[PDB]
RNA sequence: GAUUCACGCAGUGUUAACGUGCAAAUUACUUGUCAUAUUUGAGUAUAGGGGCGAAAGACUCAUCGAACUAUCUAGUAGCUGG
RNA sequence: AAGGUUCCUAAACAACAUUACUUGGAUUAGGGUGAAUCGAUCCUAAAUUACAGAUGGAAAUCCUUAAGAAAAGGAUUGAAAGGGAAUAAGAUUAAUAGUUCUUAAUCAAGAGAAAUGGUAACAUAUCAUGAACUUUAAAAUGGAGUGUGAAAAUCUACGGAAGAGUUCUCUUUUCUUCUUAACAAAAGUAAAUUCCACUGAAAUGAAUCAAUCAGAGAAGUGGAAUUUAUUGGCUUUGUAAGAAAUUCAAUGAAUUGUGGUAUUUUUGCAGUCUUCAUAAAAAUUAAAGGGAAUCUUUUGCUCGUACUAAUAACCGCAACAGGUCUCCAAGAAGCAAAAUCUUUAGUUAAAUAGAAUAACGCAGGUAAGGGAAGUCGGCAACAUAGCUCUGUAAGUUAGCAAGAAAGAGUAGCUCUGGUGAUCGAAUCAGAACUUUAAAGGUUAGGGGAAUCCGACUGUUUAAUAAAAACAUAGCAUUCUGAUAAAUCUAAAAGGUUCAUUACAGAAUGUGAUUUCUGCCCAGUGCUCUG
RNA sequence: CACUCAUUUCGUUAAAUGUUA
């Protein structure tokens, strides 16, 4: 349908093949479905920024502004479950 | 469009009449009157305002009362 | 056509200025004011909307028979089935297990 | 010559914050003993858009430690949260993702969100979104630690000053670009009114210090002491460097 | 307005009942000299003001 | 506005006492007793004539019954 | 915060009409715009070296490069008129 | 809202409405506004104001639950468009009517050891107890777009009853009426959604305009619930034909079926999309957990209610071509709520006319041959214009340019075929023949080639400047760890951003994207860990 | 330098602070 101006089609012409090329990345992430982290079904979809909800699941989980989990937040609960084995075993 | 044209949406009063001294001086929003200066214990008088003062003063009205201590 | 006017004196299609135009004796047409539309009970756990209760203005449940703004069960009118079927799970097997874990292991 | 609109803006008329449609105050529970030396659990009802700030906010709920009935709370989110979780406060919580605890029980190096700068006081810092503080290092002898603010900057707090283990939810808000000026005109709907902004030069002499003449400049240093007036005090103040560094 | 509160009310009916003539008997007293009412007012010439 | 459904609770209804007025309404194809009462006005529909007419004999003597006919009154 | 038409609104041109006017700013045609940075009512908030301003020294009751009103005040005038 | 008696009637016409008036929104005198159910009253919103306290030389300012021996928890006011107990039809008046009258209803406040059924979802004309306390739900929540249920209006099929129109030319014809409320009932019968029981799906199925869904269990079969403008959505029934409509006779008689896979409006519903926007509260109501204790009848207070709501009742000095918030809404034709014509309703008066038909005007037109030579300048006018088919360049941020440009077709009449359901929809394609050779009555883009500026949508000097000016997103700089930064105040347990916390707050410059931002710290600023 | 006792900034329903047991 369009060669490679696909999902920031809706914006014409009219913001900068830059503005809009960095937009592209962000609004895939902002409206795909994740994988439930508690189910495992590909149903999580974001309703407002940092509110995601498992639809056939029933469940609310925080996370990033556009991603269910962002980087940082991945690292810092990997952080925390390392720290707290250190307190837990001496 | 400032002069005929502008004043057809006149059609919200300012000012509703007073209850303490019955002139049409009651601010609305302002909640006090611009004449007597009401709900403010004492009447509103200034002494640059000669003429408000012989406007509505003692002997401007009925003297209900007074009319007979003084005479007495 | 026959073309109609407000009633009372609101001149806006406000929520609470509902009319609908129905036929009368005659021809003629009058003009009604119509209800507003209500939500329904939500169960206080999943949010979702309780079945045995109607949708009507809050008001409106007194004059209502007992029976008909309540469900026969435990938490009736609160708690879906499916709310209350954990709730007595939940209450079950969690102290069923504290009797094992601690209370004389 | 007239009032900048720095000036009209401590008055307060127009600008004050557009807080009609807000949840509340997003806070940590009033410190009890319940709290000082035990620990209390509260439930994770529901996850909420607070409008006018960019994180999610939760609605706990803790039982009651004395009476009978019920003390519905407002966290401010950590990422990684969920509906009908159980957190846990206190100075005996566990070191998990979602639970408040003094700073002192926190390990170097843990990384905790709504950190108290004085103890009691519900949270000060690290509570935008994505944002967070560091443990740097403890300090028993006067029962102090230090921790990293969000801006690099280290801070020596009280021990059992209390913060969140997590990070906040809603990181990587401010990497999507604003496309339209609508976009930005929302963006402040629960918010001040500052967003359209007229440059001073684009101004006369008697609405700005910059308000130009024949030619739109400005005329005289842009950089400023910090003891320059109200209604002068426009540019950068005190601006240690300035330009684009290298 | 319709709608009105009641005290306003009582003053327009005043300025209702202020809008009259002398009377005829009054026109034939000795040494009259009030014929025209000169605090008359109609709808249309002069608004009343309150 | 009530309406009896079948012949025996109408003739309970002029039984009991709390009757207040009887109208007999002659349509093209059945006749509508039309009760009085309190709060209500109760109708019955009766499509027999012979049933009617026993109807028309249980009205209680003190009570005024209006007969209406092609022409109101 | 795509293109257009309509209900509405504006005011690009005619530098048309009118210019002791319908009007102390309007009319006609042409043109533009005509729902999300939209249009609009009511309530409410902000007041004069102040307010408010997508910034024209614009608007703040036909009054604004500092409103209106009253007092100082019969302000002073080497200047004009009698 | 504003006006305030302008409303209705009678008498009367001096003045007023640029002539006149027997007319009038004008003069004189009378008459007129009826509520338990409509509103105000009640609740709170943005906000507003008290006692005590804090502050000030003073006037007074601040605070609104914090400071209090005040208020179980926090005071006043704030909406005739927000929330809200409960009334409809017909008739009636010179004028008021969800207000009067007739009939029929509804609401509130009063008076006369504690049940069953179903596996279940859940169900039983009050039934079938349920205190303190606590919890939940409701009141009570954006917008876009698609599909669809129902009603009404319009159109139409079948069968008529009654009246009217045309009729020397025809027309079994054209037109009009054929209706029914609140509140309740339960013959018959729907659409959508969500749950429950049985069983356990792969050869994966189910389905929508789109989607979407399923071993935390699909499809199938059988059930439960709720929504659909009052009871229960629609037909039907009570009210209720006794009303009303249309006729006929001189008060009395006649009628008041059934349908539609059509269009529009209204009202719900179901899922889809969109937000760095997530789109009120309280009065007040119901339910739950807990287990303390052991049909008739009466009353329903206060205030508003007339009239205009505008080319004459309002604001502009006025019966001012200006301005001023809403509700209802027929036919033709068309994509269209466009222009044009008509029906119901309203009106023919709205700063006077008659004769004549000079110049010069204002408004609307046309024109031989030429075709911008006129002019500062194609100003003004002309011109193009709907739909279908073919075709469409450079450039480009690859999305566009684009309705590019360019070309052909279009009428009337008589036919044929395609698109469905168990008779019907306007839509499309094709073929004969005829003509004045067909979008054009109305409506209805002129196009191309370059250059400059602003990136774009948007805003602006009300009344000589709408732009290249302002805003904008993007880029960049500065300060600030909150007892701070900025900043209002004479002061203040004072105020604002701040219900906030660096992805934040505050102060600035440039102005999308692409490419690039060179050298200079002497001077004036600013800064230093000196 | 050490303390708190005026003073500053706070938080709560002034709801287990400090020392023993």
């Amino acid at each position: 349908r369009t060669k490679k101006v696909g999902i920031v089609g809706k914006y014409g012409t009219r913001y900068g093949a830059s503005l809009r090329k960095v937009i592209k990345k962000i609004e895939i992430a902002q409206h795909s479905k994740y994988v439930c982290p508690f189910c495992c079904k590909e149903a999580v979809r974001r309703t407002a920024c940092g509110i995601w909800e498992c639809k056939g699941c029933g469940k609310q989980i925080a996370g990033g502004a556009y991603t269910l989990s962002t980087i940082s937040g991945a690292t810092v609960r990997s952080t925390v479950r390392r720290l707290r084995d250190a307190k837990n075993s001496q | 469009t400032k002069g005929t044209s502008c004043r057809g949406t006149r059609h919200n009063k300012t000012h509703i009449l007073c209850k303490r001294c019955g002139k049409r001086s009651w601010h609305l929003q302002k909640q006090r009157c611009a004449s007597c200066g009401y709900p403010d214990a004492k009447m509103r008088q200034y002494a640059w305002g000669y003429k408000a003062l012989r406007r509505r003063t003692q002997g401007t009205g009925r003297m209900r009362h007074l009319k007979i201590a003084l005479k007495r | 056509a026959v073309r109609v006017t407000y009633v009372r004196k609101h001149s806006y299609n406000t929520k609470s200025n509902g009319i609908r135009i129905v036929k009368t004796a005659g021809g003629n047409m009058t003009v009604q004011h119509r209800q507003k539309i209500s939500n329904g009970v939500r169960c206080g756990d999943c949010g979702c909307v309780l079945a045995g209760i109607r949708h009507i203005r809050p008001h409106q449940y007194g004059w209502l028979g007992k029976s008909k703004r309540t469900v026969t069960r435990a938490y009736g009118g609160v708690k879906c089935h499916k709310c209350v079927q954990k709730k007595i799970l939940r209450a079950f097997l969690i102290n069923e297990h504290n009797l094992i874990k601690l209370a004389a292991a | 010559g007239r009032r900048t609109l720095s000036q009209r803006k401590g008055r307060g008329s127009i600008f004050k914050s557009r807080s009609h449609h807000k949840l509340g105050v997003a806070q940590h529970r009033a410190i009890d003993f319940f709290e000082r030396h035990s620990t209390v659990r509260g439930l994770v009802k529901s996850i909420e858009h607070d409008p006018g700030r960019g994180a999610p906010l939760a609605r706990v709920v803790f039982r009651n430690p004395r009476q009978y009935g019920l003390d519905k709370e407002l966290f401010i989110c950590a990422e990684g949260l969920y509906s009908g979780q159980y957190i846990y406060c206190g100075s005996k919580a566990s070191l998990h993702i979602g639970n408040v605890l003094p700073i002192g029980q926190c390990p170097e190096g843990t990384v905790v969100c709504n950190v108290e700068s004085k103890p009691g006081d519900r949270g000060i810092i690290a509570r935008a979104s994505g944002n967070y503080a560091t443990v740097i290092s403890h300090n028993a002898d006067n029962e102090t630690t230090r921790i990293r603010l969000p801006s690099g900057a280290k801070k020596t707090l009280k021990s059992n000053c209390r913060a969140m283990v997590g990070i906040i939810a809603g990181g990587g808000r401010t990497e999507k670009p604003i496309l339209k000026a609508g976009v930005a005109y929302r963006m402040y709907k629960a918010k001040r009114t500052t967003w359209p902004r007229v440059r001073g030069v684009a101004m006369n002499p008697v609405d700005h210090p910059h308000g130009g003449g024949n030619h739109q400049h400005v005329g005289h240093p842009t950089t400023l002491k910090r003891s320059s007036p109200p209604g002068q005090k426009a540019g950068k103040v005190a601006a240690r460097r300035t330009g684009l560094i290298r | 307005t319709g709608h009105k509160g009641f005290s306003y009310k009582l003053k327009l009916g005043k300025k209702i009942h202020q809008n009259r003539g002398v009377p005829q008997w009054f026109r034939m007293k000795t040494g009259n000299t009030i014929n025209y009412n000169f605090k008359r007012r109609h709808w249309n010439r002069r608004k009343m003001g309150m | 506005p009530k309406q009896v459904q079948e012949f025996k609770q109408i003739l309970k209804l002029l039984k009991s006492g709390s009757i207040r007025a009887v109208r007999v309404k002659t349509n093209g194809e059945n006749t509508k007793f039309k009760v009085r009462c309190a709060k209500y006005l109760y109708t019955y529909i009766c499509a027999d004539k012979a049933k009617a007419e026993e109807l028309k004999k249980a009205i209680p003597k003190d009570i005024h019954v209006v007969e209406i006919a092609k022409k109101a009154p």
